[PDB]
């Protein structure tokens, strides 16, 4: 039912990056609608919410070592 | 025993306070770094591990 | 506009509209529905059901709709008009002026209903007396500054009148200010006999109707407008809580809102709780109830008028109200059709604040001994109904006598009675009516007979009326 | 070496190689429904019962309201949000936390008011802690508990003589409207000054001023040096109600398990008061009928005698292989027009050891503990009380049975024989002396002492209305003039045959001399 | 049936379960959710759900547990370990030792908790009486084998305390067990403090806990296991039964079984009946106590305590339990205060076995000229305390002082309940009981004052005390 | 007082902050490539 992707770039991405974007998500289910954000709390890479299932790539990792660390 | 305790406590704030400076600094010179580095590296390994 | 979306279905004043899957409506949001008058009918969201559809409660007719009209997300609550735009005008649940005045500008500030209540931290522990213009409300359950007080009784013992009467006194002797809210308002009690009676001069060119708000979520509106009218008054009165002014707020009945909430709560095909009514009934007192507190910045002190079918104070309207009293005041048919007006029954009339550590020694104790002196008379009356007071009393006639004249001194002529009777009225400040019932407690009205003391101010002008008549 | 060298000692480890840079497929839920404090999500299927969902913020929105995932329905999680309704959207995140709720616990909860969350409301800084209970847990069991011996000190005379209250014994207070419910909690709480107990106060669905009064009151009196005040408020959803006495009794738990350390000394004797159970259980009502779970009587839900019970069953008293400590709960009922036979107050009794019964009638006739000793008990009994209280408060308890036999004679009393009216004179001025002000619990000593002089013949000179300030000048007397007499009486309060010649004629003695030289 | 399935939905205590197209549960199935280690939670399937799924009360904590979690059925009923081993111990409803010791061991047999009661050929047509020790019980309400009798009283007149000294009379006189069920047993009431005084009472390098098996249904497990401890105990006393032994089951509240079938009715979605009963009550009721017989082979008496919602015995669960009572024993709490720890009320303890012809001639002329001398006491009782026995004529005076006696008489110590007033043991039998107050009742004790009838024996003791103290 | 010396303690954050702030921009959360200079100023700036 076109399940809807919720990518958040880091602080923008291009539109060839974003037609990239598309053209490697259709993986899951069909060619389902894409929403991109802005988010600029990200310093690097892109959150992925494909339907029910998320793939942060970076910033996460912050979290990570100050939970770590502190 | 308490001012020990407040001592030990001033310690750990001391060491999570450092933590939190090192992260912050870390990710505004790792902002710096994507504003010199392009973001492409980093989108394409995020979408390799799909 | 955030958001556009069409009108699903209309069961009664229910409405069920279909929006955009990105941009629905939050929970308490007011969507406007435009009809082909120039005017809107705002609707309140309740719930978000599924993907995109959502269940308003109508707050109108909805005898003009159709399905499929555009409807028009505002993207915030209600917004209602703050400020001294406000003082002296008649406002509905939507903040719209429903008086013959012209519309509220667009440059006044507009503040949503719903706003959380003050926290822990903010309250105000230290009590304080606010000083009623009326004998038995100072004397028997004194008015706590940034509490909630409540007015019990049945039809006709005269609740409206004294909370009309409270608003009169509290602008004219005092620089408070008030704020009404009737909901479930009557459009005799509210349309008129408030608006009329709160054209009483305060000094020279203002009457109490401007330096007063009010806002009537009446009966024929639905049941969401009489529901939400209370915390459209809360609205109004939390800017005035916010200037540092110490406001009030008159909430002229309290069953009516559970009636509203039980209503709407069965018209949204909620699970029904107790007997019939909302599952939500503490947690919708609690809402409104719990943003009226003294804070360090201000104070909103509020009375509410509650009417107990019967003798039943175990409805879940008085019941769900008794958690958040400060102090009652029990209203009686009994005392009312003894001509005394202001029909407080002095027994049975409790307040936290009647407390020797905050309202004084001398007034506890005065409080203490008149609730004494009625209660033994409570039996004394009994006793010598078949037995004469004359055949046999030990101490008995004299504690008859003080008695009978305390409970014709606690009768007080109001400025908003002037109506019904034609006395003027009378303003008692707090101090000048506990001296005067120590002054009447232990001798120096045993001579003054029992007449004199039906509709008096303080001591003195009953003295006054005596050597009046004895000329 | 310097100690920053051994802080930098513990980085560089978790800095260096400590961190896994791994993206997983996390498995998170979108909001597809919200009601009215309740939101349903599509997919969580890595989500427990009861468990803390988080709802992570989004724009517009900087911090995250947390749920608890009740309902797992087939491909649906219904979950109650602990916040506000408002702000949760349709579509919106939700991460499941994998942690069901935890509220801190020790030492650093004493004197701090507490959400039910455990986050502080009182505005004095984060609460220190370094360990944290769970909400939900299962009762210490059968072979774990011991029975009730130790006395909990309340300071009312009427209930530390005829209902004793014990630790580990959850003893219910009910009553109606105004009649003091709150006030025996307090005076409870306010007499363990020195008992080496810690009291817990959950207040559940009151008022924020009427919790911030009762926080002062016990402020006042030095009460919070030992207290913890749990409290959901009015205006606070059912949720963040639903679970306050269960963060309480997990505070409880923790100080009967471990103890604390007050005033020098470890503490493992907690007292609970849940000061509105007819509220949790309103609230609970609130959150099954939101969830469309099916109702019962007085549309109360099916597991709703279950829901109090797992709370009171945790109030125990653990044998000394357990620890020895013990948690003792004090349920507050609120009745409507004292309708004992309601569901909430049949539940409530039925799992409690006693109930304290207090009636409207005796709180407007003057009884300034609205105690109605007739009907109230306390099955534990005897066990619960010191042996001084024992052996002197069974004449009162047979005399008040007495009384309450022939209380309608008692405004005719001047026209009947000589032993009635001696009988109705006697349980009158016994009726007179349990009444008590309010905020003065008494100790011990002091409650023996007088009721000593009540049980003999030493009161019936006095007249009715002054006994009452004949036990507060008693009092005064044997605080000034004779403190030898209430160490005496405190001393050999746990001895067998307490009344022994030494004690019995120092009393005596002190009653003796009170009363030659006062009038009445 | 090995079948797994998988959890689909879990709302509170009741979860469902999705299992193959094929060898789904049955009813009362006990399936089994693993949750690591050894821990396990057994669920009783209540509802086939259509394709697959079963519908399921928890009884057990369902708080950490997920969907998809693997389910294992059994392939019948919930199995409890039966047999001598089960002697001495304490059961929860699965039959899991909830003492100290460790588990039963798989050698030992395992019935089901649902069986089915004996047939109609198995049911003894001739009623017997069945000899208990205590005087007032034996004499006024005498137990039958193979039924049932409900003690009632307050909240502590001590209807626990008569439970165990019957406990320990059975155990200790003679070589009989029983079964003790703490439907709703609180874990102060009864998991410490019935264990201390079962190990306390001794007949021989053995306890009377020794000879008794005790299935705890604690109050706070959810209502599933409350509403299937009665039937645990049933099956492990089915067993003693099949040995030709007679069994006394003991129940600790018939009324919290009630309670706990309503609220497992109520959360399977049931519609409530009655005062908001489950609709199953006489059911459920009928599949417990119809197993509570006299069989050819053995037997197993009942005692039954009831609590009376409101003091109503026409609600609906003292109803469905009165239907299957054979006796009542009704203590009071008046009795009590008079310091009568056998708190019966002759007056009001009834037995539908007191017949001439089962219970013996003189038996039923003892019985019914006690109950008639008890009752003109209770009739001249009033006015006794009003005006006094010089008032009373003759044939009053002495039927007030044998009434007196034998009021006082009915009291027993039960030394075997810890050594409150502690004496030889005695087990006064139905006929020494017969004999005494056919005695008493036929003069001979008139001589005795109306205080050495105390805690005492079968008449003898109290000629041997009068004798003693004075003669 | 004693206990507030933390930052006299803390004077010594040439040897801590920025080897840990190297470490963790490169050598754990990116491939240990950081080669691109000009941090240096803005890790002396901040950290102060
Ligand atoms: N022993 C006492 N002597 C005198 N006054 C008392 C006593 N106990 C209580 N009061 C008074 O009665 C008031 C009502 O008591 P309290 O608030 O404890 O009752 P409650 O049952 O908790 O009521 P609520 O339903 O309002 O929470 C108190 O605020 C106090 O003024
Ligand atoms: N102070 C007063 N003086 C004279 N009459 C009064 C007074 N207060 C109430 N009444 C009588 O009560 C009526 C109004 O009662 P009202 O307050 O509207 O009832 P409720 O208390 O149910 O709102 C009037 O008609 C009037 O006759
Ligand atoms: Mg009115
Ligand atoms: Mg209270």
């Amino acid at each position: 039912r076109a399940v809807d992707a919720s990518v958040t770039s880091a602080i923008e991405l291009s539109a060839e990056q974003k037609e990239r974007i598309t053209r490697e998500l259709q993986q899951r289910y069909g060619d389902v609608h894409v929403t991109y954000h802005v988010d600029p709390t990200l310093i690097g890479g892109l959150i992925i919410r494909v339907g029910d299932q998320v793939l942060d790539n970076s910033l996460r990792a912050r979290l990570s070592a100050i939970q770590r660390v502190l | 025993a308490q001012a020990e305790q407040e001592r030990i406590r001033m310690l750990s704030e001391a060491k999570s306070q450092i933590a939190d400076l090192v992260t912050l600094t870390a990710s505004r010179v790792l902002g710096a770094e994507l504003q010199a580095r392009g973001h492409d590296a980093l989108i394409a390994e995020s979408l390799a591990a799909l | 506009m955030p958001a556009k979306g069409v009108i699903q279905e209309i069961i009664g004043v229910v409405i069920r509209a279909k929006f955009p899957e990105d941009e629905v409506p939050e929970i308490y949001n007011a969507i406007e529905i435009p009809l082909g008058n120039g005017d809107r009918l705002v609707c309140e969201v309740q719930q978000q059901l599924g993907n995109g559809v959502v269940k308003a409660v109508a707050m109108g007719s909805t005898d003009g709709l159709r399905r499929g009209l555009e409807v028009i997300d505002t993207g915030r609550p209600i917004a209602v008009p703050v400020g001294p735009a406000t003082l002296g005008r008649v406002f509905n649940v939507l903040g719209d002026p429903i008086d013959g005045m012209g519309p509220i500008g667009p440059e006044v500030e507009r503040r949503p209903i719903h706003r959380d209540p003050p926290s822990f931290e903010e309250q105000n522990t230290q009590a304080q007396i606010f000083e009623t213009g009326i004998k038995v409300i100072d004397l028997i359950a004194p008015f706590t500054r940034g509490g909630k007080t409540a007015i019990f009784g049945g039809a006709g013992v005269g609740k409206t009148v004294v909370i009309q009467e409270l608003i009169a006194n509290i602008a004219k002797e005092q620089s408070g200010f008030s704020v009404f809210a009737g909901v479930g308002e009557r459009s005799r009690e509210g349309n008129d006999l408030i608006h009329e009676m709160k054209e009483a001069r305060i000094d020279e060119n203002t009457t109490v109707f401007d330096k007063t708000v009010m806002v009537f979520g009446q009966m024929n509106e639905p049941p969401g407008a009489r529901l939400r009218v209370g915390l459209t008054a809360l609205t109004m009165a939390e800017y005035f809580r916010d200037e540092g002014r110490d406001i009030l707020l008159f909430i002229d009945n309290i069953f009516r809102f559970v009636q509203a909430g039980s209503e709407v709560s069965s018209l949204l095909g909620r699970m029904p709780s107790q007997v019939g009514y909302q599952p939500t009934l503490g947690t919708e007192m609690g809402e409104l109830q719990e943003r009226i507190t003294s804070t360090k910045r201000g104070s909103i002190t509020s009375m509410q008028a509650v009417y107990v079918p019967a003798d039943d104070y175990t409805d879940p309207a008085p019941a769900t109200v008794f958690s958040h009293l400060d102090a009652t005041i029990s209203l009686e048919r009994s005392i009312a059709e003894r001509a005394i007006f202001p029909a407080v029954d002095p027994l049975a009339s409790t307040s936290r604040i009647l407390d020797p550590n905050i309202v004084g020694e001398e007034h506890y104790r005065v409080a203490q001994e008149v609730k004494r002196v009625l209660q033994r008379y409570k039996d004394l009356k009994d006793i010598i109904a078949i037995l004469g007071m004359e055949e046999l009393s030990d101490e008995d006639k004299l504690t008859v006598q003080r008695a009978r004249k305390i409970e014709l001194f606690f009768s007080q002529p109001f400025t908003v009675a002037q109506q019904f009777t034609g006395r003027p009225g009378k303003y008692v400040p707090v101090k000048k009516t506990v001296e005067s019932f120590a002054r009447l407690l232990n001798g120096e009205g045993d001579h003054i007979p029992e007449s004199f003391f039906y509709m008096q101010g303080d001591f003195d002008d009953v003295l006054a009326a005596y050597e009046a008549s004895q000329k | 070496t310097t100690i920053t060298e051994e802080l930098i000692a513990r980085l560089k480890q978790g800095i260096t190689s400590g961190v896994d840079l791994q993206p997983r497929q996390v498995n998170v839920g979108t909001v597809i429904a919200v009601g009215d404090g309740v939101a349903r999500l599509s997919g969580l299927d890595q989500v427990v019962a009861s468990e803390i969902v988080e709802f992570p913020p989004k724009a517009g929105r900087n911090e995250s309201i947390y749920g608890i995932a009740l309902n797992l329905e087939q491909d649906s999680v219904a979950a109650i949000i602990l916040g506000d309704d408002e702000t949760i959207e349709e579509g919106d995140m939700v991460t499941s936390t994998g942690r069901v709720i935890s509220v801190p616990v020790g030492q650093g909860l004493l004197g701090r008011v507490v959400n039910p969350l455990g986050q502080p409301i009182d505005g004095k800084g984060p609460i220190v802690y370094e360990k944290t209970r769970p909400i939900e847990r299962i009762a210490p069991g059968v072979i774990t508990r011991k029975s009730v011996d130790t006395p909990v000190q309340t300071g009312i005379i009427a209930i530390d003589a005829l209902i004793p209250i014990g630790r580990g014994q959850r003893e219910l207070i009910i009553g109606d409207r105004q009649t003091g419910k709150t006030a025996v909690a307090i005076d409870t709480i306010l007499n363990q000054k020195g008992q080496g107990m810690v009291c817990i106060y959950v207040a559940i669905g009151q008022r924020r001023a009427q919790v911030a009064q009762v926080v002062g009151t016990l402020e006042r009196f030095g009460a919070m040096e030992y207290t913890i005040v749990v409290s959901a408020t009015a205006s606070e959803s059912a949720a963040l109600q639903y679970i306050a006495p269960y963060a309480g009794c997990a505070m409880g738990e923790e100080i009967m398990e471990n103890g604390v350390m007050l005033n020098g000394q470890l503490v493992k004797d907690a007292l609970i008061v849940y000061d509105d159970l007819s509220k949790h259980a309103v609230a609970y009502r609130q959150v099954s009928l939101l969830l469309r779970r099916p109702p019962g009587r007085e549309a109360y839900p099916g597991d709703v005698f279950y829901l109090h019970s797992r709370l009171l069953e945790r109030a125990a008293r653990l044998n000394e292989e357990y620890g020895g400590g013990s948690l003792t709960a004090l349920p507050v009922i609120e009745t409507q027009a004292n309708d004992v036979s309601a569901y909430i107050p049949t539940n409530v009794i039925s799992i409690t050891d006693g109930q304290i019964y207090l009636e409207s009638d005796l709180f407007n006739a003057g009884q300034r503990p609205a105690l109605n000793v007739g009907i109230s008990v306390s099955r534990v009994g005897g066990a619960a009380q010191t042996r001084a209280m024992r052996a002197v408060a069974g004449k009162l308890k047979g005399e008040l049975a007495q009384f309450r036999d022939l209380a309608a004679f008692a405004q005719f009393a001047s026209d009947l024989d000589a032993t009635t009216k001696a009988q109705i004179e006697r349980g009158q001025r016994l009726q007179e002396l349990l009444k008590q002000p309010q905020y003065q619990p008494l100790p011990v000593e002091d409650q023996v002492a007088v009721l000593y002089a009540a049980t003999n013949n030493y009161l019936d000179d006095v007249p009715v209305p002054l006994i009452t300030k004949w036990r507060d000048d008693f009092l005064a007397f044997l605080r000034t003039a004779h403190p030898e007499v209430r160490k005496l009486i405190y001393d050999n309060r746990l001895d067998r045959k307490f009344p022994t010649p030494e004690v019995k004629e120092a009393l005596e003695a002190a009653i003796k001399e009170f009363k030659a030289t006062s009038n009445y």
